[PDB]
């Protein structure tokens, strides 16, 4: 679920800075799940 | 380590279809992103698009977008359509970053194939005529230049040694240069002393792989 | 698309001499800027990749600085081998885009060319055009200046000149301008000249050939 939303976002018509944004954003859903 | 080699026809026709394929030695195809990039002398490099080595995902260059297509066959390749002679160009394949994550080599490239040179024109592959480029008859203690005008050959390139590799010193082989006529053109010269042209032969050896032609031109003082 | 300016275009320098590149973008890129370096008939090779970050194997002299739009890229100590044209590339955004690159070049000192000029063989008068060749050989600086003139009527955008790349022995340049002419209108004329002007020479070079005469 995490890595297929996050290798979907790496592969979007975007800068790299909003790449990672949203990197960050995703995985911090993660984090606080499994926290 | 890694190395990437393209292959393909370097004489495509304007309105018909350039191909190029690169396969990845190393085997971690499935891991990165895989681009095409192109360099001309008017235009520079050019990024011309990228393709997820897993699923096949594209991202192209607005500019090449409604005529580029990269895709899979550790081998992918690239066709673009509908070309003009601004399509001229060395193009090269390389590694982008890995798929899987963002990781901040993304967008740039970390390793190149050697590159393919492909020429878009409507000109027949053709030999050159090398001309002499005779040494002056206009006195021994002073430097005297010859050479051989490599002219009227199609595509690029010709290679040009003197007397089968012997005669390196003081050798100039020149850029080709594109008549108007659409064929290349391309002299190379050698300095030597002028006390040696009665003694010296200079052989310049032409040889044009892609319309199998090798030409040794024997250029001598013109009488007169 | 986010256009990336070079400065300088070219760039003189020595072994030991410290060299910085500029690179402009024309909006911010998030720091997402990269160098390559090439040399003659070879594919780039990966410099840096994030501003500041080295590629592997890459000689510690250089190094990379810059934020916003102004970026640079510096070599301390040149080497022998940095003598090459660098590249540098945003990759923030789509489309990525290069800068058209910045040559760094060998100085020496100033050294005049030696003109040879060269008629048309019969060889080529046989097919029913006719070129006329001068070269000038091993000079420095770049900067040269060739005038073809036909009994004295100068000539202009009938000619193609290339250049080589400096010699690996002397740092030199050598140039061959080929003026191109049909047959009939070479025959029509006596005079053929190459006047050459450059930094070394301290008034203008003309070589010349009379058509039928030795």
């Amino acid at each position: 679920r995490l890595s297929e939303l996050l290798s979907k976002i790496n592969d979007m018509p975007i800068t790299n800075d909003q790449k990672k944004l949203m990197s960050n954003d995703v995985l911090k859903f993660a984090a606080e799940a499994e926290k | 380590q890694v190395q990437l080699q393209e292959s393909g026809p370097g004489l495509v026709k304007p309105s018909e279809t350039l191909s190029l394929t690169c396969v990845v030695s190393g085997g971690s195809f499935s891991s990165y992103y895989w681009t095409w990039i192109r360099q001309s002398p008017g235009k520079g490099l050019e990024w011309i698009g990228e393709m997820n080595g897993n699923s096949g995902y594209t991202n192209y260059n607005p500019s090449l977008q409604s005529r580029v297509t990269i895709s899979k066959d550790n081998q992918f390749s690239l066709k673009l359509t509908s070309l003009t002679a601004a399509d001229t160009a060395v193009y090269y394949c390389a590694r982008d970053a890995i798929v899987m994550v963002f990781t901040d080599m993304r967008g740039r490239v970390d390793v190149w194939g050697p590159g393919i040179l492909v020429t878009v024109s409507s000109a027949s592959t053709k030999g050159p005529s090398v001309f002499p480029l005779a040494p002056s008859s206009k006195t021994s203690g002073g430097t005297a230049a010859l050479g051989c005008l490599v002219k009227d050959y199609f595509p690029e390139p010709v290679t040009v040694s003197w007397n089968s590799g012997a005669l390196t010193s003081g050798v100039h082989t020149f850029p080709a240069v594109l008549q108007s006529s659409g064929l290349y053109s391309l002299s190379s010269v050698v300095t030597v002393p002028s006390s040696s042209l009665g003694t010296q032969t200079y052989i310049c050896n032409v040889n044009h792989k892609p319309s199998n032609t090798k030409v040794d031109k024997r250029v001598e003082p013109k009488s007169c | 698309d986010i256009q990336m300016s070079q400065s300088p275009s070219s760039l003189s320098a020595s072994v030991g001499d410290t060299v910085t590149i500029t690179c402009r973008a024309s909006q911010g890129i998030s720091n997402y800027l990269a160098w390559y370096q090439q040399k003659p008939g070879k594919a780039p090779k990966s410099l840096i990749y994030y501003t500041s970050h080295l590629e592997s194997g890459v000689p510690s002299r250089f190094s990379g600085s810059g934020s916003g739009t102004d970026f640079s890229l510096t070599i301390s100590s040149l080497q022998p081998e940095d003598f090459a044209t660098y590249y540098c590339q945003q990759h923030n955004s789509y489309p990525r885009t290069f800068g058209q690159g910045t040559k760094v070049e060998i100085k020496r000192t100033v050294a005049a060319p030696s003109v040879f000029i060269f008629p048309p063989s019969d060889e080529q008068l046989k097919s029913g055009t006719a070129s006329v060749v001068c070269l000038l050989n091993n000079f420095y600086p770049r900067e040269a200046k060739v005038q073809w003139k036909v009994d004295n009527a100068l000539q202009s955008g009938n000619s193609q000149e290339s250049v080589t790349e400096q010699d690996s022995k002397d740092s030199t340049y050598s140039l061959s301008s080929t003026l191109t002419l049909s047959k009939a209108d070479y025959e029509k004329h006596k005079v053929y000249a190459c006047e050459v002007t450059h930094q070394g020479l301290s008034s203008p070079v003309t070589k010349s050939f009379n058509r039928g005469e030795c």
